[PDB]
């Protein structure tokens, strides 16, 4: 998912 | 870092690695970035944006494992953390922040083996496409992985032109002339998840240089889905007023 890509590190959806 | 190398510091002297303290004690990696002088550190507004306070954060200098000490390592508290104003958001607009750093005891980093400072580039000069760069960071070894390796990591990616990373096959209208695009010519090596805000380095004339900034990707390692960077040469006046903070 998303969550697993360059770019959304240190985010609360993930 | 997907393929490539494992490394030691001495290797990326600027690289600092950045982590956030959890309510309840806790602490986990949050991204890389890069010394630029001896009190700044430059990453991604993205690995801040949902936690922007700078309490929050502990920034390494000397740092070759990701969970262990590493001998003559420095330490530091975040002094104050500076996001772009005009971020926006897979595709990330403005996708660079400053980190002022301080230690316990009040100094900035000091020079040594394993800790030095990385040039900036000269205003809108960056290497040809196709040119060889270097890009380092903790980031995950495998797409799939759930751990991060605990051991830094180094590869070589090539440079992409503009016109082709327009394209609708690779990622159309996502990608500015602000950004630089890099990926292998096999798509066997990239950057992946934890290394966003790590250096991009290319030799600019003779010199080392901060060409770009892991910003973010469709996947990694993924046939016509190269990394994307923050092209640093296009934000000289930015990081000149923002570092006099």
């Amino acid at each position: 998912g998303a969550c697993s890509w360059r770019g959304l590190e240190n985010h609360a959806m993930c | 870092i997907i393929g490539g190398e494992f490394t030691t510091i001495e290797n990326q002297p600027w690289f600092a690695a950045i982590y956030r303290r959890h309510r309840g004690g806790s602490v986990t990696y949050v991204c890389g970035g890069s010394l630029i002088s001896p009190c700044w550190v430059i990453s991604a507004t993205h690995c801040f944006i949902d936690y922007p306070k700078k309490e929050d954060y502990i920034v390494y200098l000397g740092r070759s494992r990701l969970n262990s000490n590493t001998q003559g390592e420095m330490k530091f508290e975040v002094e104050n953390l500076i996001l772009h104003k005009d971020y926006s958001a897979l595709a990330h607009h403005n996708d660079i922040a400053l980190l002022k750093i301080r230690s316990k005891e009040g100094r900035c980093a000091q020079p040594s083996r394993t800790i030095q400072t990385i040039a900036l580039p000269s205003m809108y000069n960056d290497p040809q496409f196709g040119t060889s760069c270097e890009i380092t960071g903790f980031g995950k070894e495998q797409s799939t992985d759930y751990l991060y390796p605990e051991q830094l990591k180094m590869t070589v990616v090539k440079l992409i032109s503009h016109r082709e990373c327009q394209q609708p096959h690779y990622y159309g209208s996502e990608v500015t002339t602000k950004m630089l695009c890099a990926a292998d010519p096999q798509w066997k090596t990239d950057s992946c998840q934890g290394d966003s805000g790590g250096p991009l380095v290319c030799s600019l004339q003779g010199r080392m240089t901060l060409t770009g900034i892991v910003s973010w990707g469709r996947g990694c390692a993924l046939k016509d889905k190269p990394g994307v960077y923050t092209r640093v040469s296009h934000f000289l006046p930015w990081i000149r007023s923002h570092t006099k903070e």
